[PDB]
């Protein structure tokens, strides 16, 4: 590789030569350099890296680079942000002329100038860089040499453990395995059991709960070729080796550790062990996803972090959210590693103490989190890998955590119903149990007797639809019950009514409430029966299949927000397929922290979620919700018992009501096999026949008669004009009887309308001039029906059509006899910050007056005419 | 029979009623509408838009200046009452189709954020001229569809104009049936060529227009016998159908020998540019077209500047407002003057005012642009321009000071290498090597004996042999680079 | 061109190559590869596709699994 | 391109008893005021609290519709 | 050509058989290809070689491709086309064509694994003209790919080498899936190759080498399972998700 230094010296000859090289990084590759740039004597390698830049971060690069400046240095350009890349090739051309005018300063080519950059190529992809063959063409290319026999000789300079892992960890690959115990064995000849068992011992600790895989088999296998008494408030036999490992690694190396894995079984007890068993260490809980950069050290005098104080002294730190954290400030921080235990001040600016028996350690998310995500790669090769022993085929490890609590009765009863419900269909459920402990922690409500088991149940039991969605998971329920005491909307009689409070068991804590069903099929109506029982409770329903931040929170100003930090409680449909984008901002804002951010904002003094599900595709951070429940859906005579709380005030009319209610429910049967679709929601409700029922009870049609007569609106024509809406027909002629009437009736006067059953009123005084002259229509006569029927009974409508026969027609026609002004808005580009919020105005003056004008006009014509 | 069409416009218009126009691309549908407001006296007056979304989405119907208002164009279009006309609307932005919606509502309406609601008076008329989303503006409107015919009006469109014929009409077509049938095949080798901006016969009207100079490089008469003529106005008469390009040469083939007859062939290469560009001068406005790199086309500005005339360039990247006032734009003055200019790297932040400058040195009417301030029809003495390798062998070469008789083949092995550069290099390293940055590279490389100490060249090309190839190699071919070291021996 | 043909070699006593894939060749220039292989550079016999046993156009079938031992 | 969580906004001036947000300026209906949408199928789908909610109907092309009088009283 | 009736029963048989697998990664495949602007053009490569008549890999090799066939059906943001080849070379499916498990049976139809050499320089030039034809039928920024199947049976890789230049600069990819034999020990890592010295006369200095050495491509996986192919190519895709 030291050819390329020479050539590279070569390089240096011709200055004004923009200079590139590619090939591995982190290789040998910027140490070369940096041990060149004192060998040549001139002044220090500077180094920048940029995917994001401001160009005041870059404004100074080149401010450095003026004045006898070095000369400006890239550490990577194939993730180079595109903002700046225009006037970077400006720099490409040698007869450049620089003023820069946010500042007004003037630059010309300086004497000390190169433009040393750096880059990695594609890997397996078909074109990668964010660089241009054309911005490529002022460049010297350069490829970086890589010998194998490098990993042999930095061990061969000073002995030590990493200098087997400098190169090795990166395998995460058989011939790459191979190659690489291939110079471990070399290594081996080299100044063996201790280190051969030492390295065997972390190739162990690299896979001990990451897989079930052998690849530690193998490695062992070719190996063989190449051939404690702790203290604290939990022993952890499974960490014994474990801590061993540990203590050897912070003995032996100033090696940092770095863990990954299922918290709770191993990451938590680990770091009390250790601080019992010795101390020193500042044992922090040390977040970093918008915390400051500086301020995590401290800063402005200078003040203190805390991990200023482990790199100040420590045998151990526990930072978190570090997959979730930036990699730029945590490569800043690569010098606490073996390197000397300091890195970039500014303003205290000494150096700090270093000590090899310091062990940098911190932790990464649970699996579940989606942070977990994000890892960083160049802190996978560093470092040393170690994963939490988790808990399969042992029902003891819960034990502990169970007998813990003040009423050691748990480690009685948890495991028997446990080991039941396993019987019918397990780590999973230690997580139940886990979240049974705090709600039963949580519980003191009562006078705190032995009701646990029966609160337990229902989280596990009752939960089990999700999996496996059965018509035998009540009897396993059932049997659930069994063992438990073995162990030991409306207000209606209906399950419907205990499915309410069943929810209240849950309001433990609360932060969602995941659920399963038919939604809004009860389920909605059940909360707005709760916002009536409660006062002072506001709800909002709002739908989630398509949509982002700016139809959720504005620029600030949003209905979700606008009801967040206001109420107590949200509603919400439809999470079956989410944006997964906004799903980020879910799970970021109000786990139980209240404020928001991706840009950021405070919320929850107390606020709720609710949610459903559409029975797929689902991420596990929708499992890692910390609540789920399963809803009772109705039953057939559940729904004529609240219709006949309802309305039997006149003509209950029960079996006819059963066979209407009937209709639109076998209809939804009918539908799922094939009954032609105009539409995705194309289902059926109790809310049709609730219609039905509404226009029953009309005051006075002009009629004695509506019994089939309603089969025109509800059925009928919101199917589309099709042979087979004959088949409703019949299938409502094989229910119920046959009836046939007059089709059309219109015949109008100056005081009333009548259209084949309904009438309405005109208002004199005024109409609205409708140019493009109307008349009534011989054929669609009964659609003008149905529309004077919902402006009567007060339903919006939407109407479906092929883009002909009138749709923006009827009602037209119709508002030209009786209606007062129409404004008609169409819709092609418009958001909901666009439906109803207008937008802002400089001046806003003449605008006004338009108001004040047309509501004299408004009026003045009334009182003319009057 | 295209007056068929023609008084199927007027019949439409007969009921003051917009229209939908429709059309293969290039069938002059800009041309019937031109010629429309010669009759019906609308084109000191019209209103025409290219398409607005990158240099305007709401400027048309306007917007305040903090302290007065300030009434858009389309606006005082509909209220003063006047012809709009709408080019390629369905590239337009979904946002633009959303107001003229509105249009084709009634009160022929337009409503701006204002207070107010602006009413069609008499005089507004609204015409399409295409080449979606909104049903109720494909409803409405009338479709009208043209196509200038083959083989029969191709004759007759010149044979009463520029009555000069007697080889034309059996080259003409035959022309016209292959450029639009190798138009196939160039797109199948879309690397460069890529997608050719297609043929219109209005090029070939534009050929009318040349074959008037080469009778000016001739004299009138009924018959030029003269062979070289007649076959240096067939490489040219088919060459103002192409453009630059991607220069592969596959046309170049086909393109000199087209009718019965012909062959192929400071300022070497640049003398075929430096004579095009005096061709398309020689045959002004209303066209020009450059796709060829500025870099490569800054000779011809250092030409023109001190040919009779001067010139200049802004660039149109960063927001210009030196086009009107603001005190007086600067760019009113050379179109006032004579002098020329040139548009550096187009991006459309504002070419509205410009696509009027177009057409103006031209026998009918035309104002350029309006300001309130300078008004002005145009200049006579006046060119816009627009911006966006064998000969000069000796020519790169010659870029060394000299005193010793250097060997030729040093460029030999530029293109030696060149061939193989885009053949045979093992995948390297992922990608496509290079077959367009090597000659920049190649000069480059002389760019290297200087600041160079003083030593020989002959010692350096074989060190510097191996500077210039050296990722090329990539260590899987340093054998065949090898002989490259050996050349410069 | 010819085609590329791919032969194993297991001696009589059950020997073994895996698998080699050379250019098409006849049956006499293969002593040679088995006595590199057998690092003496002996005469041997053959016997293949016992089909009828054959011991170029002879070894034109396609695998072969090539019998042989010394003669 | 109307984005169907545009219209949740709408959730609160629908069958249930509405009142739309908007500090405080809250509006709820005018005894006059009514609400009409239309659609074409090929876009379609306009979410299922707008039709299991509300009230749809389909409208065939006209002239499969139509009688001769309703032909004769138009230019055809 | 095989018997239709028998075609599609085992069609059906490994639909079924990789059915968990193949909606597993397509939901996978859903979670990540949402954010169009730009598509793919697809094929593979069906051999017809006495390679298939050996080995056995016909049956992995069947259900990868039922596999691969019914995802590639579910996304449908660009094309999706079907060739197979012994020596020759035929068309199943276009890109415009809609696919059936009818399709899928004819696809199988049509082999009987009987050959003695295989075209792949001419399947790559036939490959690379249907993607030029599909790309000047598509407008106009889309990217394409072959995925070569078989053992390696060839006769020449230097033509290998500038063809695969010349697709490399077609923004068109060639993955070669290392088949390998599942029923027998034989491998390719134990594939060696004679080498001709006919500058020390040929015979008296016949190098041992090996057919990964002079291997032309350079993306390629082992196999010993039907999973690897699936999982690389989830990889691939997520690669471009990641850009697209």
């Amino acid at each position: 590789v030291e050819k390329n230094m020479m050539n590279l010296v070569r390089a240096t000859s011709g200055k004004r030569f923009p200079v590139l090289i590619q090939g591995p990084t982190s290789s040998g590759k910027t140490s070369m350099i940096k041990y060149l740039a004192d060998i040549t004597g001139h002044k220090f390698v500077r180094i920048n890296n940029h995917e994001h830049t401001d160009l005041q971060e870059y404004l100074g690069v080149l401010v450095e680079a003026l004045r006898k400046g070095y000369w400006i240095v890239l550490d990577e350009l194939n993730l180079a942000p595109t903002d700046v890349l225009e006037a970077l090739n400006r720099l490409l051309d040698d007869n450049r002329e620089l003023f820069i005018p946010e500042t007004q300063e003037v630059v010309h080519p300086h004497p000390d100038f190169l433009l040393f950059a750096t880059q990695n190529p594609p890997g397996i992809y078909g074109g990668r860089k964010i660089l241009s063959r054309a911005f490529r063409n002022r460049f010297l290319e350069l490829h970086f040499d890589d010998i194998p026999q490098d990993e042999l000789e930095i061990i061969l300079r000073e002995r030590c453990q990493i200098a087997p892992s400098y190169a090795k960890k990166i395998v995460e690959r058989l011939f790459e395995q191979k190659n690489s115990f291939a110079t471990l064995r070399d290594l081996f000849r080299w100044a063996v059991g201790y280190e051969q068992l030492a390295a065997s011992g972390y190739m162990l600790l690299a896979e001990r709960c990451r897989t079930p895989q052998e690849k530690v088999t193998v490695k062992k296998t070719l190996e063989k070729v190449m051939k404690l008494e702790a203290i604290g408030s939990v022993t952890w036999t499974k960490g014994m080796r474990r801590l061993s490992v540990l203590v050897s690694s912070c003995l032996k190396n100033k090696e940092p550790v770095l863990l990954v894995g299922e918290t709770g079984c191993g990451k938590t007890t680990i770091c009390q062990l250790l601080a019992q068993f010795m101390g020193r260490e500042l044992i922090t809980l040390n977040a970093h996803q918008n915390t400051e950069t500086g301020d995590i050290l401290g800063a402005q005098e200078w003040s203190d972090g805390p991990l200023i104080q482990a790199m100040r002294t420590g045998n151990f730190f526990l930072l978190d959210e570090i997959s979730l954290a930036d990699d730029s400030v945590l490569e800043r921080l690569n010098s606490v590693l073996e390197p000397e235990r300091s890195l970039l001040l500014a303003e205290s600016d000494s150096l700090v103490t270093a000590s090899e028996n310091f062990q940098f350690f911190a932790t990464m998310n649970p699996g579940g989190d989606y942070g977990k995500k994000e890892l960083s790669p160049a802190l996978r090769n560093r470092f040393t890998e170690i994963w939490v022993p988790s808990m399969e085929d042992f029902n003891d490890v819960n034990m502990i955590v169970s007998s813990r609590l003040l009423e050691d009765l748990k480690d009685l009863a948890n495991p028997i119903v446990k080991f039941s419900e396993w019987f019918g269909k397990n780590a999973t459920s230690g997580v139940i149990s886990l979240r049974d402990i705090l709600a039963w922690v949580e519980f003191i409500n009562k006078v705190f007797p032995k009701i646990q088991n029966k609160s337990t149940a229902l989280i596990q039991g009752a939960s089990m639809v999700f999996i496996d969605a059965l018509g035998t998971n009540n009897t396993a329920y059932l049997a659930e019950n069994e063992n438990d005491l073995k162990s030991l909307f409306n207000l209606t009689a209906p399950t419907t009514a205990s499915n309410l409070v069943r929810v209240v068991r849950a309001m433990q804590v609360h932060k969602p409430i995941l659920l399963e069903g038919s939604p809004g099929v009860g389920k909605t109506s059940l909360i707005t029966a709760l916002a009536n029982i409660t006062g002072n409770k506001l709800t909002r329903i709002n739908l989630s299949e398509q949509t982002d931040l700016v139809d959720l929170f504005g620029a600030h100003d949003a209905p979700f927000l606008r009801a967040m930090k206001k109420g107590e409680w949200v509603l919400l449909d439809e999470m079956n397929l989410a944006s997964q984008s906004v799903l980020e901002g879910l799970n970021a804002c109000l786990d139980h922290r209240g404020e928001a951010y991706i840009i950021s904002f405070s919320c929850h003094p107390n606020f709720l979620v609710f949610a459903a599900q559409n029975p797929k595709g689902l991420p596990k951070s929708f499992v890692n919700r910390f609540s789920v429940v399963f809803i009772d859906m109705l039953t057939s005579d559940d729904l004529l018992l609240i219709a006949k709380h309802l309305y039997p005030s006149i003509e209950p009319d029960i079996i006819a009501k059963m066979i209407k209610l009937m209709s639109t429910l076998e209809d939804q049967v009918c539908k799922r096999k094939l009954w032609g679709n105009s539409g995705s929601p194309w289902e059926f409700n109790l809310r049709d026949t609730l219609r039905w029922l509404k226009l029953l009870n009309q005051y006075s049609i002009c009629e004695d008669v509506d019994v089939f007569d309603f089969v025109d609106i509800i059925v009928k024509q919101r199917f589309r004009t099709i042979s087979d809406k004959n088949k409703a027909q019949l299938l409502i002629e094989d229910i119920f009887g046959k009836f046939s009437t007059k089709e059309n009736f219109f015949k109008l006067t100056e005081d009333y309308v009548q259209i084949n059953n309904e009438v309405a009123l005109r208002n004199p005084h005024y109409r609205y001039p409708i140019t493009q002259n109307l008349f009534p229509l011989e054929c669609n006569v009964a659609v003008y029906e149905s529309v004077l029927k919902a402006i009567n009974n007060n339903w919006p409508l939407v109407l479906v059509g092929p883009s002909n026969s009138g749709k923006t027609e009827t009602i037209r026609f119709l508002a030209s006899i009786l209606g007062p002004r129409v404004d008609v808005f169409s819709m092609n580009s418009d958001i909901d910050s666009m439906d109803i919020l207008g937008g802002y105005e400089q001046v806003d003056l003449t605008r006004q007056i338009s108001y004040i004008t047309e509501e004299l006009t408004n009026i003045v014509r009334e009182i003319i005419s009057m | 029979k295209t007056v068929s069409s023609l008084r199927q416009l007027g019949r439409k218009i007969q009921n003051s009623t917009p229209i939908m126009l429709i059309g293969k691309a290039g069938s002059g549908k800009t041309f019937l509408i031109n010629e429309l407001s010669k009759y019906m006296g609308c084109h000191d007056s019209i209103v025409k838009i290219h398409l607005g979304e990158q240099t305007d989405a709401k400027l048309l119907i306007g917007t305040y200046t903090s302290f007065e208002w300030r009434a858009g164009v389309l606006a005082t279009a509909v209220k003063e009452g006047r012809w709009v006309l709408i080019e390629d609307i369905d590239k337009a932005p979904t946002d633009v189709l959303s107001i003229l919606l509105s249009l084709l509502e009634k009160r022929e309406l337009t409503i701006p954020s204002r207070g107010e609601t602006v009413k069609a008076a008499n005089g507004f008329q609204l015409i399409s001229t295409v080449r979606n989303l909104n049903m109720i503006g494909m409803r409405i409107w009338n479709v009208i569809e043209l196509e200038e015919p083959s083989e029969e009006d191709l004759t007759h469109i010149l044979a009463q104009k520029f009555p000069i014929l007697t080889n034309l009409i059996p080259k003409l077509i035959d022309s016209y049936k292959n450029v639009k049938s190798i138009y196939m095949n160039t797109k199948f080798i879309s690397l460069n060529k890529g997608a050719h901006t297609r043929v219109v016969s209005v090029r070939d009207l534009i050929k009318l227009c040349e074959r008037l100079d080469i009778l000016f490089k001739n004299n009138g008469i009924n018959k030029p016998d003269q062979l070289i003529q007649s076959s240096v106005y067939d490489s040219i008469f088919s060459e103002a159908a192409d453009c630059f390009a991607g220069a592969i040469g596959e046309f170049k083939a086909l393109e000199p020998i087209i009718q019965a007859i012909g062959e192929s062939l400071f300022t070497n290469h640049s003398l075929r540019l430096m004579e095009q560009i005096s061709v398309c001068i020689q045959m002004t406005e209303p066209v020009l077209l450059v796709g060829e790199t500025g870099t490569g086309k800054t000779t011809v500005v250092q030409q023109l500047a001190k040919m009779l005339a001067k010139k200049l360039t802004v660039i149109n990247v960063s927001q210009q407002t030196e086009t009107g006032d603001l005190v007086e734009g600067s760019l009113v003055k050379t179109i006032r003057a004579g002098e020329w200019l040139l548009l550096d790297e187009v991006n459309l932040a504002t070419a509205d005012t410009l696509e009027s400058i177009s057409d103006l040195l031209t026998e009918p009417d035309s104002r350029s642009i309006l300001l309130s301030a300078e008004p002005i029809k145009a200049h006579p003495d006046f060119r816009i321009f627009a911006c966006m390798d064998i000969t000069d062998l000796l020519s790169i070469i010659d870029k060394y000071i000299g005193k010793y008789s250097v060997s030729d083949e040093w460029v030999g092995n530029d293109i030696a290498e060149l061939y193989l550069e885009a053949k045979k290099l093992s995948d390297n390293n992922t990608i496509v090597d290079g077959s367009n940055q090597k000659p920049h590279f190649s000069i480059r490389t002389l760019t290297r004996t200087l600041l160079y100490v003083t030593d020989i060249i002959h010692i350096y090309g074989l060190r510097r042999s191996l500077y210039d190839g050296f990722c090329m190699s990539f260590l899987t071919l340093l054998d065949q680079k090898s002989e490259a070291i050996l050349k410069p021996v | 061109d010819l085609p590329n043909v791919s032969i194993k070699f297991q001696a009589l006593d059950t020997g073994d190559n895996a698998l080699r894939v050379p250019g098409a060749i006849s049956e006499k220039q293969l002593e040679e590869l088995l006595n590199q292989l057998n690092g003496t550079s002996v005469p041997y016999t053959f016997s293949c596709t016992i089909k009828a046993s054959d011991p170029y156009s002879s070894l034109i079938k396609p695998q072969i699994t090539l019998l042989y031992t010394p003669r | 391109l109307c984005s169907p969580s545009v219209l949740d906004r709408l959730n609160s001036l629908l069958e249930i008893d509405g009142s739309l947000l908007i500090q405080p300026r809250v509006l709820k209906p005018h005894p006059n005021f009514r609400l009409f949408l239309t659609m074409d199928p090929k876009y379609g789908e306009l979410s299922r609290a707008m039709r299991n909610r509300g009230v749809e109907i389909y409208i065939d092309e006209l002239h499969s519709r139509s009688t001769a009088f309703d032909r004769l009283t138009l230019g055809f | 050509e095989r018997s239709l009736e028998e075609s599609r029963e085992l069609w059906h048989k490994s639909e079924i058989s990789t059915a968990d697998l193949v909606s597993r990664l397509g939901e996978q495949l859903r979670l990540i290809l949402e954010p169009s602007k730009r598509q793919y053009q697809i094929m593979i490569a069906l051999d017809d070689s006495k390679s298939m008549s050996e080995s056995k890999c016909v049956k992995l090799a069947f259900d990868s491709l039922c596999l691969v066939s019914k995802t590639l059906t579910q996304l449908e943001a660009g094309g999706l086309s079907i060739v197979k080849f012994g020596e020759n070379i035929k068309e199943v499916h276009s890109f415009d064509q809609q696919f059936s498990n009818e399709s899928g049976a004819r696809a199988f139809q049509w082999f009987g694994f009987q050959e003695t050499k295989t075209d792949v320089k001419k399947l790559v030039a036939e490959s690379t003209k249907i993607f030029e034809r599909a790309r000047a039928m598509v407008h106009n920024d889309q990217w394409q790919l072959e995925i070569v199947i078989s053992d390696g049976i060839c006769e020449d890789h230097e033509t290998i080498q500038k063809l695969v230049r010349r697709a490399r600069e077609n923004k068109i990819m060639l993955v070669f899936v290392i088949i390998d034999g599942i029923t027998s020990n034989e491998s390719i890592l134990d594939m060696s190759q004679v080498n001709y010295i006919p500058d020390q006369y040929g015979n008296p200095q016949l190098k041992i080498t090996k057919y990964l050495d002079t291997f032309p491509f350079e993306f390629y996986v082992v196999v010993h399972d039907i999973s690897e192919l699936p999982e690389m190519l989830s990889l691939i895709l997520r690669q471009y998700f990641t850009d697209l």
